[PDB]
């Protein structure tokens, strides 16, 4: 799961394996505009089939923040 | 400075004086900065209890507005229409200029009417016609062979190309261009090719044309400005526009090329309005109007989506743009 | 004026009629009559031929059979159009010889044929080149460098440190190497970046009316080669267009922005800085690009008119898709 | 020009690290600057590239200067000491140097001391230029216009009558100030037009860009705050009100009777609606269609982005029809 | 639980004579009969969301 | 029957001048009237029937 959400973060902000580390912000360091972690945030919904309050959406910034919800 | 008796004034304008005639009027200004000798006028009706707060002399209003007057009131039925009119009689606008200046540049070819008056430092080019009662700015520039008809005013550094055609009674605004080539140009492998652009602009009577607008020449035939039409700044009318009497452009409208519009429309302010099409008489685009298609029955049409809160904004437009995804899954739940 | 066949050969188009036709100037096809030469494109306009009263028609190979007169055989009438309209041009220059009105700096240098309209104003340092014509109550700032054949309309401003290249045209109101939008912002307050750059325009570049392309802050702004600009732009500081790129009315663009060569932006677009757009896309009219774009092709924007209680309707829904998408997932 | 590191670091209140007998001849970029070039550096992320940077001294922040290759100014803000070094070593000449005779001045117009005025530039009967202030060639400044001590207008400016223009403010080229507002009456059909007699009040460090047009009231004026900005080709109708020290970049077409607050800033290409009001700090991004009110302060967005024509065709019809689809969807719960 | 007239007057505030002592946009007054619509599971014709431009309109369609 | 509705909506683009979103919005129109869920008239004619 960790490797496919990572995955998913490189496809969809563009950026090889590499660079998706777990402590990578996704603005700060990994270089997403204002529409990409939304986008994220649906590409993620569709793949692990959940709903993700706008809340928790928000604090999502880092890989390693995501990895957790969707574990849980 | 000007000075009129109440009475007087009230007469000019056809209005119901409701108070001392013997009032003299220096001016006309609004009711929150209005003074003693003062005239204003009122339209909404939210204004009324707050009519004792004014310090104007007159008020224009209507029949059911003279209860809650609290001054010598004019009673009409058109207050704004009223309003235009007394704020003529009472103008302070000074002109562009008056009688012909030394520093301009008037070439002995051209044809000079009377009265007419030429400010500092303009520039009149060969065959150039210039009507009785006309005034050309200061700075301004008018191109070879351009006729402007009598009573027709230019602002300081307005440029008019060659071969334009202006009737009589109109204003234009400084910063604006006239005449100028057309966006016309042909592609050969890549590179673009000019296509010099020889028609024209005819601009018809009683028209007014705001700041740093630009009108450009037809192609071959010509692009046409109706009469009573008014255009506000920034607008930008490509080659072979045909803009019908009366009609108005509110500010930042980019139209294409070889547009037509009707009589009596009004397209709203940064309008975006596509070419080689038609708009029917009595249209109304609000603003920022994305007129993509031909407009065949008069109404009011409107296009766009307002502000958001940013955060809401991401999400708004993420699902508009995933739209098509919804319709499948909608279709597929049937 | 010109003899058709003398005309025909110099477009390189097949004479199909008599050539010894006299043409003397250009004009459409639904007002063109004797002594007029015109053209036609779309192919719907065969059946309607006739009607025409041109002396002579440029057309294709194909649309020979439907003459009606004195036809032009040639691959891309619009082109030879464009040629044969240049032949016969009506338009007169900005200026011819130098204007005892204008106020010329005496460490400017001219070159050959250089025109100067009146009231035209020259600062110090700047090189005119050959055939160079600058149009009357125009403004060129110091040591600014415009190349060969170059023409200004009336009144337009060329700033300090200016590279225009050779057989440019630039439109009346037209604004080039003014400060671009740089401030920084001390503590709310606003303390100007000087713009120290500069405007670097190339060879054949058309630039239409009240049209404003800044100065960079520190490097420079430039546009491209054989670059068509139209009215009412913004090209902002160290904004790079490719060369035979084309911007139509009313394209707002941001700083830092590179866009590629062969592209073509619609107008009324609206373009986000500090990005890349590459080679040889078409932006549609009123786009909102926000984004770079990274491969060539057709991108479109905006949801267009509706009757206006219909667009009231459209518009609150939209505002209001989260929730609809939430109606969507909850019904599955 | 050329001036001294170390004295340079000084009037920046900077933190000099490294020789200050380098000699400074001017401002350039990280990518470009060569030997007597100061350049800075405001992301972290430029920080590998310091060592690709052949310029003399680098503004950075403290924590920048372990990856220093060359002389270091440290600071706060690196970008605001850009943007004051440039200003001592700018290299951009005046609009003009004092009166040149080719220009048309009325011999009632009063001048401050060392007031230049460019060449063919107009000025009409009543108008008071300050101290220091420069008008630009070609200019025209109307009847009764005030323009404050050390302002300054680029070649080409407009000003119309009755206009007051404060202290140290700056107006590139094209720009039209003071002209009528656009304002009509309706008489059946007919436009009657409505004198615009109200002015433009600009207050002071006031800069306004290119091909810009500021309109003069019908009634009241229009107001520009103190320290605000405004960019090219935007547009500012009668009466509009604009609070200190906002920004307006390019593009912009502003309504009638509009007030926009404080410390606001309008994003490129917007459009906003008139007889309306905007509260201090508020952003709107690029493009706004702001057809509303703004109560709260915060950022505001509005437009759906770009997408592939064949894509775009498809999304822009179902939006249309969206309504359609609202109906068969409420019918399906 | 909740009158009608509470349910129609606590929708109303929360969304914003709806246009002249109160102040809608063109926006606004359609935003407010989709919110009706919803508040009390109904469909409102374009006939009848066209006849409600006041309060008192509001609280007399549902009754 | 189907080219009633194409006359109503208005090779579609180079004959009878049809926009970009029109050929869209052209098989929209022949989904709801055939209720069921293409450059020419003979194209869309053909496969219908
Ligand atoms: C729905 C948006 C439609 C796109 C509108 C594009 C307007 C571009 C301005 C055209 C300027 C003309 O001089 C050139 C022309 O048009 O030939
Ligand atoms: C979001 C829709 C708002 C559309 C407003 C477009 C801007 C209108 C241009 C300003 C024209 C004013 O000089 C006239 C006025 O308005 O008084
Ligand atoms: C989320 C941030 C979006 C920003 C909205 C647009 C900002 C308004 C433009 C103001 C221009 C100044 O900033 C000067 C500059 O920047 O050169
Ligand atoms: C639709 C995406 C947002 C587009 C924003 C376009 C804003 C245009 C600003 C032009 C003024 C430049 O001088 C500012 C700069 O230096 O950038």
């Amino acid at each position: 799961i960790e490797e496919r959400v990572k995955k998913i973060i490189g496809e969809q902000l563009g950026v090889k394996q590499e660079e998706v580390t777990n402590n990578a912000s996704f603005v700060e360091d990994l270089g997403a505009d204002s529409l990409d972690t939304v986008e994220l945030v649906m590409a993620l919904e569709e793949e692990f089939d959940t709903e993700i309050p706008d809340e928790e959406a928000e604090k999502i910034t880092t890989v390693q923040a995501a990895i957790d919800y969707i574990n849980g | 400075h000007a000075s009129i008796r109440l009475a007087d004034l009230a007469q000019q304008l056809d209005a119901e004086l409701h108070g001392d005639g013997d009032i003299v009027i220096t001016g006309v200004a609004s009711m929150q900065s209005a003074q003693t000798g003062h005239i204003t006028f009122m339209v909404n009706p939210k204004y009324r209890e707050h009519l004792g707060l004014c310090q104007a002399s007159a008020v224009v209003m209507t029949q059911d507005d003279l209860p809650f007057a609290k001054s010598a009131a004019l009673v009409v039925k058109n207050p704004y229409l009223t309003y235009a009119r007394m704020a003529q009689i009472l103008d302070t606008t000074p002109q562009p200029a008056q009688n012909i200046a030394p520093s301009a540049v008037i070439d002995a070819t051209a044809k000079l009417g009377n009265n007419v008056s030429i400010g500092a430092n303009a520039v009149i080019e060969s065959g150039v016609e210039l009507g009785d009662n006309v005034i050309i700015g200061a700075g301004c520039f008018v191109g070879k062979n351009s006729k402007i008809g009598a009573g027709s005013r230019l602002w300081a550094n307005v440029t008019i190309y060659h071969e334009i055609q202006i009737g009589q009674n109109c204003l234009i605004q400084s910063g604006t261009v006239v005449g100028a080539d057309g966006f016309g140009y042909a592609n050969d492998r890549g590179n673009w090719v000019k296509i010099p652009q020889i028609g024209r602009v005819i601009i018809g009577d009683r028209v007014e044309i705001g700041a740093c607008t630009t009108i450009d020449r037809g192609a071959l035939d010509d692009t046409i400005i109706g009469n009573g039409v008014i255009i506000d700044n920034q607008c930008q009318i490509a080659h072979n526009v045909v803009i019908g009497d009366n009609t108005a452009v509110a500010g930042g409208v980019i139209m294409a090329g070889s547009l037509k519009i009707g009589r009596y429309c009004m397209i709203g302010g940064a309008s975006v309005i596509n070419g080689h099409m038609e708009i029917c008489d009595k249209v109304t685009v609000t603003g920022m109007g994305m007129v993509m298609r031909p407009i065949t029955e008069p109404g009011v049409y409107s296009s766009g989506i307002p502000l958001q809160p940013n955060k809401v904004w991401r999400k708004t437009a993420a699902l508009v743009m995933n739209i098509d995804d919804m319709s499948k899954r909608l279709k597929s739940l049937e």
